[PDB]
């Protein structure tokens, strides 16, 4: 009683799982259909 | 023979703790004679003051 | 060297005392300044490129201010009187091999698991007295421990005659049997020596040893041969190498934390201490407190260093100028 | 401060002259040893880690030997005396702009193509005499030049009272014209100053200048209002910054060439030349020639510095020991 999280409680192991959104560079290209002019 | 903690040297060479003999278990007891202790659920402390 | 701090340690060299601000001309002077309402002490020094000040000691926030002399910081070199055990045999018996083993414990590393073992050996003969035996073993150890090929100075060995009984005759790897002309040698004193010191890189530390003996089978029994009793020390290692590495560390707070790291490009701090001079140390340890809910303490210290001349003249004048200006009772050493 | 060589040049400091090998006991002694036939001269010195000898100078193969006093290596700081042009007007004309330009030539550069210019400006008044013009010009010159937020010191401004005529009145940025109280000023002494010095890294160099004036329209004609003549120099820079750089270069022919480079993993040479003391240099230049086909010379030299106090007491005893041992004719200074 002072006024954190150990790694093993009771023979078990602390699995900290982090899910995060990184930022990925992509490219939007504009190509033409060969047969039709779209 | 740990020469840092054993600082008394024996007259017959080496540290004086090496000449100590210990028979830890005499026979079978059907229980642990010598063991370590814990408190049930005692998580070791880790706390920051920053 | 690297020392531990109570959150800072600042050093100022007192090479002279000038008593006023406008008299600071030579580098290394000191003027302890304080106001008449005894609330703040601070130290103006003449650095080699300008006038510097100390931190402002709040005189009520002082914990201790004790000045230590030059003889309380000198390492005494421990000795060992190696003799023949009289209860085994007073005279050396003519058949056994007489070996002495010196057991070093911090030979190159810092641990006591980094050991070193050097030896000395004499084969004893008939007609060999106790004095002719100590004449044969101090040569055998000086050809082992005090040779010109050893990488580090380990120990210094001497012999003691019974006529003189106090003065040491040194034995090195050039001394012969005919140089030592005495029939009354009664002990072999092995003394610790001064290890090399390079400023800030190789600090003042020593290699300790413990003389251990082998057995002579005097009467069908492997009795130990000798007894090594520690004598009171005589030679001191002076305080010059400790304070020169202590100033070398404490300049890193007011200056560059690196000292030569990268060598087209250093800020070369000019030091004021001489490593061949013995010094007195006064260490004023004070702290900081905000006048609010945060009464929590930030400990500091200021180490002042003045030269010792044998009668503590340069430090006792430094203590008295702090005593009257600031109103503290530093004990005059 | 790298110096050119014919071939390699070894320096040996001479702090003290002893007469035999066994008296060489502390760092800096020297003794000129020679034979009874005077066919080989060499120098034993005591370094911080033992007695070393120089190369053996075959006295038949000497090219020149000359000892130089301390005054000949002192750089005379060049002074410029700025007066008003008497052909134009000895009194300041009312309402014209007096501007002075100082043309610095080697500022922060190794070439004369890196130039720097500092200005000082005075608009003259109606009752402005000659002394009041020199008063306000030296105020305006020192407010531009000798500001504390300048990287390197450039010149010093000195006023001359006509009643004094030999004492320089220093004008800095902190000086106001209230402190300049004389009523007879006839010139403005502008003198170059010492650039900063660290041994080995930064050489001893100086920045030159020439004071140049801008034209004033006096009687419809644009005339230069002043002249800039060079008086005989008064201050000298001492020899301690050259020799402490001269020894540092010759401590790589004997010692290590990698001085400090991989900084914790070095060998460190102790330099036995005080950078704040003057010295006298003796240059002993010689060579070596081979037996049959190797008649080509290896023109090397050994130099010797010795600290002198006014009258050169230490060097003239060192020449006095070489002349009896080697049989040379080195002239005394």
């Amino acid at each position: 009683f002072f006024d954190l999280l150990p790694y093993d409680l009771a023979g078990n192991l602390r699995v900290l799982r982090l899910y995060w959104k990184s930022k990925r560079k992509i490219l939007k290209v504009k190509s033409y259909d060969p047969e039709t002019g779209e | 023979d740990d020469p840092v903690r054993n600082k008394i040297l024996h007259p017959m060479g080496g540290v004086a703790f090496s000449y100590r003999y210990d028979i830890w278990y005499i026979g079978t007891m059907d229980q642990p004679n010598i063991f370590k202790c814990k408190i049930k659920g005692d998580n070791e402390y880790r706390g920051y003051q920053w | 060297m690297v020392i531990s701090i109570n959150q800072v340690r600042q050093l100022y060299v007192a090479k002279a005392l000038k008593a006023n601000t406008a008299a600071l001309t030579t580098a290394g002077d000191i003027v302890p300044k304080a106001d008449t309402a005894k609330t703040t002490l601070y130290f103006q020094s003449m650095s080699p490129a300008g006038i510097v000040a100390s931190d402002k000691i709040n005189l009520k926030h002082v914990l201790y201010a004790k000045a230590t002399p030059s003889e309380a910081l000198a390492h005494k070199l421990v000795r060992y009187s190696v003799t023949l055990d009289a209860d085994v045999s007073a005279t050396p018996v003519a058949g056994q091999n007489y070996i002495l083993r010196l057991a070093f414990r911090q030979y190159i590393g810092l641990s006591e698991e980094d050991q070193y073992f050097k030896y000395g050996e004499v084969i004893a003969r008939s007609g060999m007295t106790a004095s002719d035996f100590y004449k044969k073993m101090a040569i055998s150890l000086a050809k082992n421990l005090e040779n010109k090929t050893e990488s580090t100075p380990l120990v210094n060995i001497y012999l003691i005659s019974a006529a003189a009984a106090s003065t040491d005759v040194p034995v090195t790897s050039a001394t012969k049997e005919s140089d030592l002309t005495a029939t009354d040698y009664n002990q072999i004193i092995i003394e610790e020596t001064e290890q090399p010191w390079v400023l800030g890189m190789m600090p003042q530390a020593f290699i300790p040893f413990t003389p251990q003996f082998l057995t002579i089978t005097v009467d069908g029994e492997d009795r130990l041969w000798g007894v090594a009793t520690v004598v009171t020390p005589t030679k001191t290692v002076p305080d010059g190498h400790l304070i020169a590495d202590l100033e070398y560390f404490c300049m890193g707070a007011r200056g560059d934390i690196y000292r030569g790291m990268g060598y087209p490009n250093i800020i070369k701090t000019t030091y004021l201490v001489d490593p061949g001079a013995v010094y007195d140390v006064l260490d004023i340890h004070y702290f900081y407190t905000g006048s609010n809910e945060s009464v929590q303490k930030s400990e500091k210290t200021i180490t002042l260093v003045a030269v010792d001349d044998g009668s503590h003249t340069a430090m006792n004048a430094l203590i008295g100028a702090i005593n009257t200006a600031s109103g503290l009772t530093i004990a005059t050493l």
